[PDB]
Parts: C-alpha cells; structure tokens; sequence
C-alpha cells in the first residue's frame, strides 16, 4: 500500500 | 561470472564495509 | 530482517526485489547471478497451503535498490520475467526441501555501481566456509520484528549452527538440503531474517579470493528472532547441479 509507483511501461 | 561477487562500490575499489571484517574474524584460524 | 542495520549504498549489488504488479507490493527477495538469471526461494513462487501459485506475468525483478517502497529513478532497473523454474522435487508438503527456483529475464540487466551479480560456490569453497562458527550475511525488506517493514534494505551478520543444535530445535524435519544461522541464547547478540526476506541471500567472503559467494537462500523459521530457534537456508552447493542443468538447457 505505501509503495511508489512505477513507470506505466513496466506494467 | 568473472567479475561475480566483486562489489564496483567496495571490492572494485579496495573499500570495505562496515562489517565485513566481522566476517573475515570469524574464518578461523 | 529483525536486529539487523542499514545497509550501506553499493553493499548487496547482487540484492533483488520481487514485486507483485497488482495490488503492488514486495513480495519475496532473490538474487542476481549473471545478466539473465535471478536465484530465490521455490516458496515465493509456489505454496499450495497458502493458495500461492505465481506466473511470470505476475511479476517484476526490481535490481539495484536500496530504498523499499521509493521508485528509485536513474539507479534501479525493472524486467520482466521470461520463465520460472521451480526445483522438480521442491518439497512444499513437508519441510520446504530444496527450497530454490530460478527466473530467466526477458532481456540482460546493465551492470552497474548498484547492480552486480554475486558468485556461486563450488565444491571447495562450501567446504571451506560452511562451518559452525563461520558468519554469513543476509539482507532483505522483509519484517523488522516478528509480531515495520524498513525505510530501507537491511542487513544482519549471522553465524552458521551446528547441524545437531539446528535439528534439536524444532520438530521439523531438517535435510541435507538445509542449513541454520544464527546466535545461540548465551551468545548474546541477536538477529534473524523474517517474513519478507524469503528468497534473499546469506553470503560470505571468501579470505581465498576476496569475492562474495551466495551459500543459503533464507527459506523459513519460527518466528523471527526468538531465543532457541534459528533461521533455515537453503544450501545452495547442494543443489547447485540443478541450477547449472537449468541455465545450461535453458540459457
Ligand atoms: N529466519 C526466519 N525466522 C524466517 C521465517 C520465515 C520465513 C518465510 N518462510 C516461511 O514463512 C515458510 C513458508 C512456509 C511456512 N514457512 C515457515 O517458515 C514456517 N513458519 C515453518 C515451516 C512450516 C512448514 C514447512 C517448513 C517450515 C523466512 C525466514
Ligand atoms: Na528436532
Ligand atoms: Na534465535
């Protein structure tokens, strides 16, 4: 839950 | 690898850790 | 990790995050060992008791980090998962036998002063150095107490048991395939991987050649740091064949 986002591309 | 297991932040430039010679001292003799 | 410390920026270039797509979160650690392959624990991907059962696309390799929650921009780097491979005889019914899985990744890693992989013992150098009273070194995100969750990756020295203390403190059945770390009650000191930390590395340095060698996966335990228990690790030289079959068939 308290984790960052990461870059769209890697989803 | 060739280089495995060679840190480029420590090892690579004769810099040690904290604690690794907590490590070394244990190997004994 | 539990009575462990901060690491140090560059200390465990060789440390991988595994991290769920969605809901996002950490989910295991694991161990870079070339370019292509990461090494962690058959339990991260695959526990039936605890409906856990990963696909590759499941999942992402997080390399080079330091902070556990940050996205860190400019130094780690994410891949995707071209396949797992589980131990054949895992044995997740009983007593986490063989206790390892491989994962390929779509494309090679760059090297970097924050990603690099560490080395696996041979014959010679697991002779030389798993021996009780020897230390090791294990870092992860996982748990800092039994019953946080770190700002950051952790670490904790800790010193390889004797096979009879590791077998007469619990009612699990150990193998061959096992190890224990950890400080006895009268030692003192204290310290233990934890929840979270499962798949991540116990290393040591070798005084032969200076180069950091992965000896354990941490694989289980009861409880975390409790006095009279020890932590649990693969042996990683025992099952070392399988490893090399695997990437010599599979790249
Ligand atoms: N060093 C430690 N204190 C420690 C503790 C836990 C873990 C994570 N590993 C686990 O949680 C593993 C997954 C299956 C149950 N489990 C456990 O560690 C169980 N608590 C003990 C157990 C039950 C059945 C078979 C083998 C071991 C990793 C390290
Ligand atoms: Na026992
Ligand atoms: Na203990």
């Amino acid at each position: 839950g308290d984790f960052e986002e990461i870059p769209e591309e890697y989803l | 690898e060739a280089d495995c297991g060679l840190r480029p932040l420590f090892e690579k430039k004769s810099l040690e850790d904290k604690t690794e010679r907590e490590l070394l001292e244990s190997y004994i003799d | 990790i539990v009575e462990g410390s901060d690491a140090e920026i560059g200390m465990s270039p060789w440390q991988v995050m595994l991290f769920r797509k969605s809901p996002q979160e950490l989910l295991c650690g694991a161990s870079l060992i070339s370019d292509r392959w990461v090494l962690t624990a058959a339990h991260c991907l695959l526990y039936p008791p605890w409906d856990k059962n990963f696909t590759e696309n499941d999942l992402l390799v997080r390399i080079g980090k330091h902070s556990r929650t940050r996205y860190e921009r400019n130094i780690e780097k994410i891949s995707m998962l071209e396949k797992i491979y589980i131990h054949p005889r895992y044995n997740w019914r009983e007593n986490l036998d063989r206790d390892i899985a491989l994962m390929k990744l779509k494309k090679p890693v760059a090297f970097s002063d924050y990603i690099h992989p560490v080395c696996l013992p041979d014959r010679e150098t697991a002779a030389s150095l798993l021996q009780a009273g020897y230390k090791g070194r294990v870092t992860g995100w996982g748990n800092l107490k039994e019953t946080g969750q770190p700002s950051v990756l952790q670490v904790v020295n800790l010193p390889i048991v004797e096979r009879p203390v590791c077998k007469d403190s619990t009612r699990i059945r150990i193998t061959d395939n096992m190890f224990c770390a950890g400080y006895k009650p009268d030692e003192g000191k204290r310290g233990d991987a934890c929840e979270g930390d499962s798949g991540g590395p116990f290393v040591m340095k070798s005084p032969f050649n200076n180069r950091w060698y992965q000896m354990g996966i941490v694989s289980w335990g009861e409880g975390c740091d409790r006095d009279g228990k020890y932590g649990f690790y693969t042996h990683v030289f025992r099952l070392k064949k399988w490893i090399q079959k695997v990437i010599d068939q599979f790249g």
